[PDB]
RNA sequence: UGCGAUAACGAACGAGACCUUAACCUACUAAAUAGUGGUGCUAGCAUUUGCUGGUUAUCCACUUCUUAGAGGGACUAUCGGUUUCAAGCCGAUGGAAGUUUGAGGCAAUAACAGGUCUGUGAUGCCCUUAGACGUUCUGGGCCGCACGCGCGCUACACUGACGGAGCCAGCGAGUCUAACCUUGGCCGAGAGGUCUUGGUAAUCUUGUGAAACUCCGUCGUGCUGGGGAUAGAGCAUUGUAAUUAUUGCUCUUCAACGAGGAAUUCCUAGUAAGCGCAAGUCAUCAGCUUGCGUUGAUUACGUCCCUGCCCUUUGUACACACCG
């Protein structure tokens, strides 16, 4: 039941969408660069953001 | 004043009473509370207890 | 093999368990070959083990089953019939003393005949209910491998559990006997003879 | 007091609950908002939000 | 009195997390700027205060339970420490929800 | 080499022990032994009968030195069981209090156990010699 | 009765009213290349091998 | 303490208390079947009667039955200590009396006669055949008593 | 100092602290050696990390594992953790890395949870049932 | 149904008898000879001490027993 | 009871609120009881952030 | 829920996010209310150091285990497979954890003539208001039993009963705002009594030495030594009061019940089930409930066949809505 709210797929996608010349295909480095480029309320969200931007990130290359 | 309270009642149900609404039955008296089980959903976030789980 | 000393000493006869892993002490997990085919990576040996207790998790995936050791497995469906749900200390002690009772009687391995008993007793064609109600047709239908195993578990235990049910024998013994005449093919046994009635109602329905 | 904090800790909250009772019912025109009960050394202080504070 | 450490105890019991972890730190910042020595913050189990009431007021529905509860934490801190400075700071910086209490120990 | 009770099986130790001071015979047994059933959740007296005092000293003995002091509650808890109540669910019950505490004192007479300043009983010095000696001989035979 | 060892090639789906069989398709081991669709009764997997007393008997019984 | 082998010098069922004593059951077992003679006053009257527990009771010599009778029924002269005893205090007499075969049924309809003559309210539920107890009778016994 | 590293181990509620140290072959758990464990039938489960590795990998060291919580087999399964996890920690931090991997090898080969906890844990009863899924029955007539 | 106590012909078929099972326990003195479960047991201990059954478990509850040799 | 009820909810929402809600239930005249609403704004109603920022 | 189709595009509540708990952290801050190791100091038994006992301005050091603050961690990561290379799903490896990580708490719009006026000093109206429907007291009743039904407990035993021995939890709670939790000693077969003691509690009850379970014996397929109903006599406790047995204990009486027709409930992994413990109400009384741990399976990882619900299409003379 590993489905993606709009929550996160929207705000991944405005991440990549603005910051790709940033962030990268690893989870952590992407964990690492949300907690400064954006204002994510909680650590669980921050890591779904994180994961479904790498996710995506890895769809792109 | 010759028999008006003349029955013992410090113990059973009729001994004590919500402190709230003087109610005699499902009383809670846990942590020295004698409030009703009724009452004590109403005032129980005045008291302190708050549903978590 | 080299009697090693320590402080505290291990005695030999559990010493003798660094060469090799077998169950209790006694017996062997190697030439334990299945002898009929289609039911290998359903019946597990090739890890041996050395006690039948290994509280691991296989009912969390669905095919995780076939990897705890078919002797864990027999184990597991004696604790059983509600006066017996926990207790799997006593099913492991009758377990024990039914291999043992297995190896009295007809001296080669306990281990191969609860397997050859398993493959002997699994069901090859049982039915099924097609249509919506019980006044319908019923149709034959051949069985997966995994519930071959299973089902011939079931029938072993059972019969053993209500063989030593209200009689002076107990249940290693009752299913020492279950074992013995299912791995030689009796129909003395409640498993074979449960295991015909199953393929002989599919044998007519099909 | 001689009491265990369990019984008193639910006794200040059981303190808290019928002043704050007791204000809503008293101060009902005067609009109450709330009370908070500071246990300090030697005293105690109940403060009283309340809008009208010059009727309260 | 002349700067001769006595041994009291404060012991630090709240409902609230947040503010008496605020008391701990004011109390371990003063003893440690006044450079006392101290057995630090001790944090006692949490006492989880259960009470499963009945949701509803009469008999009739599904029958369903509330479980409300208060957590209590407690905290100590042993001070050999002087006479008068530490009940001084001891008196003052008081925080609303905690409860203080100061034993002085000569066992 | 150095052999005490815990390098030995709690049964064989018990047995050895129990053999031991029926044996050599200075326990003093209290005299209502095989009239009495050793628990209110017990049912029926014990079926050794002819003995079974020195099997309750020598486990008591045992407990003793494995612990550090044990009461009468104590051993009243331990030796305490389910009491099959008839037609409601079972419930734990302490087991005999005089026979327990004639235990101690039989122990206490024949120099086992020792007075305790924290409580109960302790060991003595002679009865946890007494009691490593049988340890030693239950082992080496 | 000669039965014939078939083994798993194709899982094709899950049937019957009460949803506990499975139509799956089976090589035959000895002599292969020779796939017929077949009903099975319990959790059957890929490369399971299963034992058939028709090796003349399809599955009919579907959507 | 150690097992022992054994030889059939036996005989079968025999009367003891005007009971039929049935052989090939052990001795404190055999007992039971006397109505006022349950399992721990058996076990207690085998041990007080030097009587070997393990013996069948019909591998039971008759001195060895006479000894078991004679402590069943002065049981007060053998150091059975009469808080374990049926009869204590009796309702009559004050003695302390364990109850026998024949004697159970007779006691025991002489005390619900004398709770009956009395006029008292567990002689007249006894009388009606109810549960005198306090048990509830709306539910349960609700085929007979 | 001596070398000695400290470990643990656990079932459902049972702890088993380790202390193992460098010695002369020594096992003992909670007062007591491996050979006397009870239950006797889980024996083999404390024998395990003996046996998988070859005792001679436990002739140097003294292992003394104090265990607590749990039940009679969650404890057993506790021991066999401690002593795993205490002789993986003992060839870490002294013995070759190269050794450990072997070792660790071993284990892990043979059962998972002699190194790794069961993350299995009890679920919360809930209310209108006995347990954590079933519920009470209900009747309609 | 169960001689339960010992007369000289079922000891001498006892002592005939269990040499030749291969199995030899309670519930098989108990059902191929006609003694009770008590004197299987004993029985049981008597033929292991005079050497004629071998142990191969010994547990209480389940008594394993082999011929001699 | 509609003049009163958006009196306050606007009273509320140009106070510097996020939302506010008005419910009255019960009767007026009326033999039969009717409850009704006045919103306005951005409400919640599940999570912690009920016990947050929601005030009842 | 999202992808996708697309006269829709972009949003809000609900879901999710959130919070509490459980699981990992030899990484941080520490602790005589937790524990460990040496030993300031000792001390015992067996030996050639194993097992212990005891003192923290009448020792030192440490935090692995324990506790609780702040954090870290998982995001289905990585790699295959598959799907329209879309959301996703499946497998494997790694991992403390890959079932929304397990479990809950909160939980929208619209309703129901659902339950409650007998929870309240919540309440309209009505009734009664001094031979009261107020209040108190005395005694009884709520327990009354030809019977029908529902939730349970105990069972029908040998995968067991009995006895002896082994011996292990976790969630709790507890009195000076008066007698609560009670260790230890002594008496008592037992229930209990009595002299003291610790505890306003990570300190003491309490390592709640719990039960199931394990080992060794007695039984031995017999309604038996399964079962413990009914009933008799006695001893205690609580209470002003125990009779209509409050409950506890001892002896005795030893009933149906040989695994249950038609039917029907609950359940997918630390789960079902077995097992006791604590709390609730409690002066006394748990066969109940809420929770907690102990032991721990079989079977599916699915389908619409039954039942219920939802959605779409269709019909309607229904809209008080088929009880039309
Ligand atoms: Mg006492
Ligand atoms: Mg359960
Ligand atoms: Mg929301
Ligand atoms: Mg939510
Ligand atoms: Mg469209
Ligand atoms: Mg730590
Ligand atoms: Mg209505
Ligand atoms: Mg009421
Ligand atoms: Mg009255
Ligand atoms: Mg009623
Ligand atoms: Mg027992
Ligand atoms: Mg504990
Ligand atoms: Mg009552
Ligand atoms: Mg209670
Ligand atoms: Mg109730």
């Amino acid at each position: 039941g590993r489905v993606r709210t709009k929550t996160v797929k929207r705000a991944s996608k405005a991440l990549i969408e603005r910051y790709y010349p940033k962030l990268t295909l690893d989870f952590q480095t992407n964990k690492r660069l949300c907690d400064e480029i954006a204002t994510i309320q909680s650590k669980r969200l921050r890591n779904k953001i994180a994961g479904y931007t790498t996710h995506l990130m890895k769809r792109i290359q | 004043e010759n028999v008006w309270f003349s029955h013992p009642r410090r113990y059973g149900k009729g001994s004590r009473q919500c402190r709230v609404c003087s109610s005699h039955t499902g009383l809670i008296r846990k942590y020295g509370l004698n409030i009703c089980r009724q009452c004590f959903r109403e005032k129980a976030n005045d008291i302190g207890f708050n549903k978590f789980r | 093999f080299t009697p090693v000393v320590l402080a505290t000493p291990i005695p030999e006869e559990v010493q003798q368990a660094q060469t090799e892993i077998k169950l209790f002490n006694k017996w062997s997990f190697e030439e334990v070959e299945v002898k009929d085919a289609s039911l290998v990576d359903y019946v597990q040996v090739r890890q041996p083990i050395f006690v039948a207790h290994t509280a691991g998790r296989y009912a969390n995936k669905r095919f995780r089953k076939a990897q705890c050791p078919i002797i864990e497995r027999l184990t597991n469906s004696l604790m059983m019939n509600g006066r017996n749900n926990g207790k799997k200390l006593k099913a492991v002690r009758i377990i024990k003393h039914t291999l043992d009772i297995i190896n009295v009687l007809t001296d080669q391995n306990p281990i191969q005949v609860v397997v050859d008993a398993i493959t002997n007793t699994g069901p090859r064609e049982d039915t099924t209910r097609v249509g919506g109600g019980g006044a319908a047709r019923r149709q034959a239908v051949d069985v997966s491998p995994l519930r071959r195993v299973n089902q011939a578990i079931a029938l072993l235990t059972i019969g053993a559990r209500e063989a030593a049910f209200r009689n002076i024998k107990t249940i290693a013994e009752t299913l020492a006997e279950e074992l013995i005449n299912a791995a030689k093919g009796s129909s003395t046994s409640y498993a074979i003879k449960k295991k015909d009635e199953l393929e002989r109602v599919a044998k007519s329905n099909r | 007091a001689l009491i265990s904090k369990k019984r008193k800790l639910v006794a200040d909250g059981v303190f808290y609950a019928e002043l704050n009772e007791f204000f809503t019912r008293e101060l009902a025109e005067e609009g109450y908002s709330g009370v908070e009960v500071r246990v300090t050394p030697t005293k105690t202080e109940v403060i009283i939000r309340a809008t009208r504070t010059q009727d309260v | 009195q002349q700067q001769q450490i006595i041994k009291i105890r404060i012991t630090l019991t709240s409902t609230k997390v947040k503010q008496l972890e605020n008391v701990s730190s004011n109390i371990v910042k003063n003893a440690e700027q006044h450079n006392l020595v101290k057995k630090g913050p001790v944090r006692l189990p949490t006492k989880v205060l259960k009470i499963s009431t009945r949701k509803t007021p009469n008999g009739e529905g599904s029958k369903t339970w509330e479980t409300y509860e208060m957590r209590i934490h407690k905290r100590y801190i042993d001070l050999e420490a002087p006479v008068q400075i530490v009940k001084r700071i001891t008196q003052i910086t008081i925080e609303p929800g905690v409860d203080v209490e100061v034993v002085v120990a000569s066992n | 080499p150095g052999v005490s009770v815990r390098d030995v099986a709690a049964q064989d130790f018990i047995n050895a022990y129990a053999s031991f001071l029926q044996r050599q015979g200075k326990l003093e047994v209290p005299g209502y032994v095989d009239i009495v059933k050793t628990s209110s959740g017990n049912e029926m007296p014990p079926q050794d009968a002819e003995g079974w005092f020195y099997k309750r000293a020598a486990s008591v003995a045992r407990h003793i030195y494995m612990r550090k002091q044990v009461g009468v509650g104590k051993l009243n808890k331990l030796y305490g069981g389910a009491k099959s109540r008839g037609v409601r669910p079972y419930k734990h019950i302490d087991a005999s209090g005089s026979i327990n505490r004639k235990v101690l004192q039989a122990l206490e007479k024949i120099g086992i156990v020792e007075i305790s300043p924290k409580g109960g009983r302790r060991i003595s010095e002679n009865g946890q010699r007494d009691l490593d000696r049988i340890a030693a001989q239950t082992l080496e035979e | 009765t000669p039965v014939t060892l078939a083994k798993v090639i194709k899982v094709l789906g899950r049937t019957g009213s009460r949803g506990g069989v499975t139509q799956v398709r089976v090589e035959f081991l000895e002599d292969t290349s020779r796939t017929i669709v077949r009903n099975v009764k319990g959790p059957v997997r890929e490369n399971d091998i299963l034992v058939l007393m028709e090796s003349e008997r399809e599955a009919r019984r579907l959507r | 303490s150690l097992v022992v082998q054994e030889q059939g010098s036996f005989q079968h069922i025999l009367r003891l208390l005007n009971t039929n004593v049935d052989g090939n059951i052990k001795i404190v077992y055999a007992l039971t079947t006397i109505k006022g003679v349950g399992r721990r006053y058996s076990n207690l009257v085998c041990k007080k009667a030097d009587v070997d527990l393990h013996k069948r009771a019909g591998e039971l010599t008759q001195e060895e039955l006479e000894r078991i009778v004679q402590i069943m029924q002065n049981p007060t002269h053998y150091k059975i200590p009469a808080w374990f005893l049926n009869r204590q205090n009796d309702i009559t007499d004050g003695k302390d009396y364990h109850t026998l075969a024949n004697n159970v049924e007779s006691k025991l309809r002489d005390d619900l006669e004398r709770l009956k003559k009395i006029r008292a309210h567990r002689g007249i539920r006894h009388f009606w055949g109810l549960r005198v107890r306090g048990q509830h009778t709306k539910t349960t016994g609700r085929r007979r008593a | 100092a001596v070398p000695s590293v400290q470990t643990f181990g656990k079932k459902k509620s049972a702890t088993a602290v380790a202390h193992v140290k460098a010695g002369k072959g020594l096992i003992k758990v909670n007062g007591s050696p491996i050979t006397l464990v009870e239950p006797e039938i889980l024996r083999f489960k404390v024998y395990e990390p003996l046996l998988l590795v070859g005792l001679d990998k436990f002739s140097n060291i003294d292992i003394r594992v104090r265990v607590t919580g749990g039940g009679h087999v969650s404890q057993v399964y506790a021991i066999r953790q401690a002593i795993a996890k205490g002789l993986v920690a003992y060839h870490q931090k002294y013995v070759d890395e190269q050794s450990k991997n072997e070792l660790k090898k071993a284990f892990t080969s043979y059962d998972r949870t002699l190194l790794i906890a069961d993350s299995r844990r009890p679920e919360p009863k809930k209310f209108g049932g006995k347990g954590a899924r079933s519920r009470f029955q209900k009747s309609y007539r | 149904q169960h001689a339960v106590i010992l007369d000289q012909e079922k000891y001498d078929r006892i002592l005939k008898e269990v040499p030749t099972y291969r199995y030899v326990s309670v519930s098989v003195l108990v059902d191929r000879l006609k003694i009770g479960g008590s004197l299987a047991r004993i029985a049981l201990r008597h033929l292991e001490k005079e050497g004629i059954i071998k142990p191969i478990s010994k547990h209480s509850k389940q008594a394993i027993y082999t011929r001699a040799t | 009871i509609r003049r009163a009820a958006y009196g306050v909810v606007r009273y509320v929402m140009e106070s510097g609120a996020k939302g506010c809600e008005v419910v009255v239930s019960g009767k007026l005249r009326a033999a039969r009881a009717k409850a009704m609403k006045f919103a306005d704004g951005f409400l919640i109603h599940s999570g912690q952030p009920v016990n947050d920022f929601i005030d009842t």
